[PDB]
RNA sequence: CCCCGCGGACGCUACGCCGCGACGAGUAGGAGGGCCGCUGCGGUGAGCCUUGAAGCCUAGGGCGCGGGCCCGGGUGGAGC
RNA sequence: CGGCGACGUCGGCUACCCACCCGACCCGUCUUGAAACACGGACCAAGGAGUCUAACACGUGCGCGAGUCGGGGGCUCGCAC
RNA sequence: GGGGACCGUCCCCCGACCGGCGACCGGCCGCCGCCGGGCGCAUUUCCACCGCGGCGGUGCGCCGCGACCGGCUCCGGGACG
RNA sequence: UUCAAGAGGGCGUGAAACCGUUAAGAGGUAAACGGGUGGGGUCCGCGCAGUCCGCCCGGAGGAUUCAACCCGGCGGCGGG
């Protein structure tokens, strides 16, 4: 089936087919310091209904 | 009861991919975290063009990309396409580009990368650049497909040039009464 | 005319209505005024901070 | 009996497929859940010897 | 990677039990047993598991190493604990805290250990 | 697959999503194109225009591989050629051109749509176009004619 | 006596009788299913006073006592222990019970199991 | 520079969970959802079953807005 | 905060029978209009009606992408699958 | 026609420097945690029981009563301008 | 006789329509139906002095051993 940077010696045309995403690790990307840095921060509080008195 | 109408209440439009392909969804999370927690615009064009469809996201060609990054005060910036980037055979020289992209065409990729360029995928763009600084968002175009010829007026009507649906083309083939005036009319 | 009845209303009845029955249209919602901060919020760049303000 | 009972799918495609396959049994948790018991194997891309 | 592997398993496993619109899933180390990303005890690179003893009294805490993630045989390592409750709470407490160990299942093994032993312990008349 | 279809989501409605009044009838309309010109006049006139009536000479017995004659561009000229033969043209000292044969690669008229680089070549083909020869000659190159 | 729920909220039923099919009174070829009424002229369908009454979506159950048995709990159909100890940690929201075609030999031994994890069961005296 | 306490609920099936506001007629017709239902195939449940399958009966217990479903008792006798 | 609690009573708006008050014409269908003095329908069981092929058009998903497609043929002990 | 030269990708090596030991791993150390065995044998620790014990959560088997608070609402008195 | 004739030669199971008998209830506006109650009946609830469990206090009892140290094993983290 070949290598990435070689294709398949027995199959005389083809490649082994790419990633359209390298790094699937959500939770070390989210974590990274780079997305960190560019974010609001969380609204974390609730806002239940007012009663109308 | 209230006087409204309420045929227009449902908003048409993607709020997800139609696709199951788990690589896209899993990047769709992550650009709809960044979409809700930073205010970048750019996240949320990338985001809704990540829901769109395969004609919604027309390929672009390695030729439209160079010209659109020649522009003056583009140098440096990451040309970031949300669809697949497509080899230009018509075009020779291929300048250092950086290049971010859902997909890319396997001679498109290895023209730009013995050009000396670079190809990210969007998790990688958005290591990059979070909030997509230093980019130049393109697209392909989206009306170059077939079917925008036989939309619009109808061939039969005046000053109209679309094309019409015919099994075959030939001078017997839909050319006689109706398109000149020596049969019946032309309009 | 034959669909309306109408008339010019007095400053109790303005204080009534909105104290009782106003409610603002907050980022298109029917948000009950609670606080003066919901109308500081909206009509605070018209000088309009409270329903003082917004009864008068 | 013109029922069209079969399909042709892209060489690619079918290509495609047996990648995924081969990339998807060589990770414990898809193994498992596919409930194959591999919990004393040694290794998971399980290769022996030319011997057998 | 975890996301990659639970967009494949989280609906189709043989794990998964879908009835009374509920949902659970039974793989050895899932604390509470339910069909999530945060708890399934096959994706990740770290989990934790309490189960009861081989015997009928103590607890087994296993969690997985960091080295052989491919390697199914060596990969989780096993440990009993059969002192009363309060301590074996506070065994656990300290391997999940203390090491940094995933300490979003602390109270859920904590729990899952409070069940098991209470469980050990003889019926009532 | 049935299962995905409106018939699935149709049972128990009388009329199976065709209307009480109007029904599912045989062939209200005729079969076919039938009634091009008396009651289906306005969409054969608006949609097909042209679709009556002969125009031209007929001609029996046409052979198209008399007339086979495909066509390239000279913006996809160089593609006939290996990378390597491009660019040792471009990096010769000399001024040898190049030969692209398109005949060889399966074309027999080189059109003129697109520009060249500026490099001389030498291009062998059936037929060729005014603006193709004149853009061919503009790069210094020549264009040999075969049979 | 019986195993307690974590919290036993007042369930609300919006209706507590059936839906009965239009005319299913008057028949045995129809049984009392609920079907949609789609006739032109059905008085039923066009909700005149005094007719049967036509399920619709106001009349769902508050969502937090749904699905919810007068005891508090909400069942779990279990084939076997395996089955059951998938309740360990949900134990005061959700009881198990036996499937009608499990052996009586094999359902005990469910219900030994359950008592010892203190999972409540529906049916603990079913075949005996 | 936390430490007489080494400790501190739940959560986040992200196709998930939560909040707020407005709204709810419907033939013909269109669309979505269906953990509604039937039969068969590929997987899977170390599934169920002569210590009793299917089917059927039932003033039995319930769940769901509903389509329907689960459980008890009987009959049945080999598969689901 | 009170009362009551095993062979008599306690709770179970669902489920069986019955009573009463209010409301309630027989469904399907064609029709501007059906409860119709319009038609079909005594009752029950089982069966019973938008399917498949081909060709188009647009939408959607997938792969590759200025290409794409082996579908016809051929090669792999000929054949449990 | 061969055989060469060159070019482009490759496959292994000899090597110096560069980013990191990583989600590719071992050895040493340092900290921390757990388990097993000793010692520790009592103002420590743990186990079960009792009190109609206190504080928390859920909640009373059934039938009921009261209180104050808040939301909505319909009324009634009194007084001021 | 048989496991079973509540498998007895058109005999596996044995639905509905329809019919006989038994039991309960009712009955001058043909029956039947929706909403709301009431009465009776059949069943259900291990109903019948009514829940558990966390900590603390007191009392009355047991037992290895609690902490800390020593040895060994195994993990987590960090290391120019
Ligand atoms: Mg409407
Ligand atoms: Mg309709
Ligand atoms: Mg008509
Ligand atoms: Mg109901
Ligand atoms: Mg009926
Ligand atoms: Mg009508
Ligand atoms: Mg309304
Ligand atoms: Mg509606
Ligand atoms: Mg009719
Ligand atoms: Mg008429
Ligand atoms: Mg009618
Ligand atoms: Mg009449
Ligand atoms: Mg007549
Ligand atoms: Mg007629
Ligand atoms: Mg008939
Ligand atoms: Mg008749
Ligand atoms: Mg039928
Ligand atoms: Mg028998
Ligand atoms: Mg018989
Ligand atoms: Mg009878």
């Amino acid at each position: 089936y070949g290598t990435w940077r070689k294709a398949a010696s027995l199959k005389s045309n083809y490649n082994l087919p790419m990633h359209k995403m390298i790094n699937t690790d959500l939770s070390r990307i989210l974590k990274s310091p780079e997305i960190q840095r560019a974010l609001r921060a969380p609204r974390k509080k609730i806002h239940r209904r007012v009663l109308k008195k | 009861g209230v006087d409204i109408r309420h045929n227009k209440d449902r908003k048409v439009r993607r709020k997800e991919p139609k696709s199951q392909d788990i690589y896209l969804r899993l990047l769709v999370k992550l650009y709809r975290f960044l979409a809700r927690r930073t205010n970048s615009t750019f996240n949320q064009v990338v985001l809704k063009r990540l829901f769109m469809s395969r004609t919604n996201r027309p390929p672009l060609s390695l030729s439209r990309m160079i010209r659109k990054m020649k522009l003056p005060g583009r140098e440096n910036k990451t040309a970031v396409v949300v669809g697949t980037i497509t080899d230009d055979v018509r075009v020779q020289e291929v300048p250092k580009l950086k290049v971010c992209a859902l997909r890319v065409t396997s001679r498109a990729r290895s023209r730009i990368l013995r050009a000396g360029g670079k190809i990210l995928t969007f998790d990688q763009l958005a290591l990059d650049s979070p909030k997509g600084c230093g980019t130049v968002l393109l697209s392909g175009p989206r009306k170059g497909r077939e079917v925008y010829r036989h939309f619009g007026k109808a061939p039969g009507t005046p000053h109209s040039h679309t094309k019409p649906y015919v099994r075959s083309k030939g001078r017997k083939f839909e050319r006689a009464r109706g398109r000149r005036a020596s049969r019946g009319y032309k309009n | 005319e034959p669909y309306i009845a109408w008339g010019y209303p007095n400053l109790k009845s303005v204080n009534e209505l909105i104290y009782k029955r106003g409610y603002g249209k907050i980022n298109k919602k029917r948000i009950a005024l609670t606080d003066n901060a919901l109308i500081a919020r909206s009509l605070g760049k018209y000088g309009i901070i409270c329903m003082e303000d917004l009864i008068h | 009996t013109w029922r069209r009972w079969h399909r042709r799918v892209n060489t690619t495609q079918k290509r495609y497929a047996i990648c995924s396959a081969l990339a998807a049994s060589a990770l414990p948790a898809l193994v498992m859940s596919k409930g194959h018991r591999i919990e004393e194997v040694p290794e998971l891309p399980l290769v022996v010897e030319d011997k057998v | 990677s975890a996301h990659l592997q639970w967009m494949v398993v989280r609906n189709c496993s043989s794990f998964l039990i879908k009835r009374n619109k509920q949902t659970y899933s039974t793989e050895p180390n899932n604390l509470k047993a339910r069909n999530s990303f945060r708890y399934n005890g096959l994706i990740h690179r770290k989990t934790v598991g309490v189960e009861p003893a081989a015997d009928g009294k103590g607890v087994v805490v296993v969690i997985k190493r960091r080295s052989g993630q491919r390697k199914p045989a060596t990969s989780y390592v096993r440990t009993t604990i059969n002192k009363n409750a309060r301590a074996t709470l506070s065994s656990i407490r300290h391997m999940i805290r203390k090491n940094k160990y995933r300490p979003d299942l602390r109270m859920a093994a904590i729990r899952r250990a409070s069940a098991i032993l209470r469980s050990q312990k003889p019926v009532m008349v | 697959p049935s299962r995905l279809r409106k018939t699935r989501k149709l049972r128990g409605h009388v009329s199976h999503g065709h209307g009480r009044i109007g029904k599912h009838r045989k062939h209200p309309g005729g079969r076919g194109n039938a009634g091009g010109l008396h009651h289906h006049r306005i969409n054969f006139d608006k949609y097909h225009p042209g679709y009556f009536g002969k125009v031209g000479m007929k001609h029996y017995h046409l052979k198209r591989n008399q007339s086979f004659c495909p066509t390239v561009n000279l913006d996809k000229l160089w593609t006939l050629v290996s990378e390597q033969t491009r660019v040792n043209a471009a990096k010769n000292k000399t001024g040898a051109a190049p030969i692209i044969d398109v005949v060889r690669s399966g074309y027999y008229k080189v059109l003129g749509k697109g520009k060249l680089p500026k490099q001389p070549v030498i291009v062998k083909a059936k037929f060729f176009s005014r603006r193709a020869e004149e853009k061919i000659k503009s790069v210094g190159g020549a264009c040999v004619l075969v049979a | 006596a019986a195993l307690r729920p974590l919290v036993k909220p007042k369930i609300v039923k919006k209706r507590t009788k059936k839906f009965i099919r239009h005319q299913s009174d008057r028949y045995v070829k129809i049984k009392r299913n609920w079907r949609k009424p789609r006739g032109i002229d059905n008085r039923v369908r066009r909700r005149f006073k005094g007719q049967i009454l036509m399920p619709n979506i106001g009349y769902g159950s508050n969502k937090k006592t749904k699905h919810m048995l007068p005891s508090g709990f909400r069942k779990f159909l279990v084939h076997n222990v395996k089955e059951l100890e998938v309740l360990l940690m949900c134990n005061k929201s959700y009881c198990a019970e036996i499937a009608h075609n499990v052996s009586s030999k094999n359902r005990k031994a469910i219900v030994e199991r359950a008592a010892q994890l203190a999972i409540r069961v529906t049916n603990p005296n079913a075949r005996l």
